[PDB]
């Protein structure tokens, strides 16, 4: 597998997430997450993760709101970045 | 005659391939067709030593394969390059330097940081934000323009001589 799998949030309060996926065999040099309202009204935020973790904290969500989680794996020896993995969460 | 393995990463688009073109680059014939993708041979002489330069590129993704994934970490020294005109190039460098240092086990790895396409005006990353970071990392900076050759055979010929400093 060259996309990360199996997306999830593990564990969350009514404003941040902790999430969980699972890495491709390809060699990751970070994780690229982004996060927003599921609708899109507002712009998306994005932060990046090493790519030796497989998990990341969200914070300063909205509560009862739907959002996109979406991650991307930058290879640390291609160019580019995997097709994205994404889920929906509503807190 | 020593040979050096060297592999140039960073974000898309920086001028990875440029910057090892135009080292490589002459009006002879292109003296290998290495049978490996996006390797490059080319002899030199540094400091005096007579030297064969490997030359690993970043590959496109059609070039995947697991062996090649091993292959890029056995190299001995790393070009680290972001673009003075892309500030996130410049803001993911450290994720290129951790996870270098991690995938070769190892804490000491010979590392140039190189601030490239400094002929454009359009700069965001400013020089002392660069030689801070390279300082912080006990490496050396350069800045380069693959477009004008302005320091690209300063900034692989400084990552051989750190090779040669790491192996004494
Ligand atoms: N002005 C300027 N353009 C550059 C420089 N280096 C690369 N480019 C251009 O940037 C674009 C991408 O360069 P490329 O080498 O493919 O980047 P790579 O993906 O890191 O290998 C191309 O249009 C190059 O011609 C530079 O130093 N100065
Ligand atoms: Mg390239
Ligand atoms: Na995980």
């Amino acid at each position: 597998s060259s996309v990360p799998t199996k997306l999830e949030v593990v564990a969350a309060t009514p404003t941040s997430l902790l999430i969980s996926w699972d890495a491709p065999a390809v060699t990751v040099v970070f994780y690229d997450i982004t996060y927003g309202e599921t609708g899109g009204n507002s712009p998306v935020q994005e932060f990046t993760v090493p790519g030796s973790k497989s998990t990341a904290t969200i914070s300063g969500l909205s509560p009862g709101v739907d959002y996109t989680i979406t991650v991307y794996a930058k290879y640390l020896w291609y160019s580019g970045y995997s097709s994205p993995i994404s889920i929906n969460y509503r807190t | 005659m020593t040979e050096y393995k060297l592999v140039v990463v960073g974000a898309d688009g920086v001028g990875k391939s440029a910057l090892t073109i135009q080292l490589i680059q002459n009006h002879f014939v292109d003296e290998y067709d290495p049978t490996i993708e996006d390797s490059y041979r080319k002899q030199v002489v540094i400091d005096g030593e007579t030297s064969l330069l490997d030359i690993l590129d970043t590959a496109g993704q059609e070039e995947y394969s697991a062996m090649r994934d091993q292959y890029m970490r056995t190299g001995e020294g790393f070009l680290l390059v972001f673009a003075i005109n892309n500030t996130k190039s410049f803001e993911d460098i450290h994720h290129y330097r951790e996870q270098i240092k991690r995938v070769k086990d190892s804490e000491d790895v010979p590392m140039v940081l190189v601030g490239n396409k400094s002929d454009l005006p359009s700069r965001t990353v400013d020089t002392k934000q660069a030689q801070d970071l390279a300082r912080s990392y006990g490496i050396p900076f350069i800045e380069t323009s693959a477009k004008t050759r302005q320091g690209v055979d300063d900034a692989f010929y400084t990552l051989v001589r750190e090779i040669r400093k790491h192996k004494e």
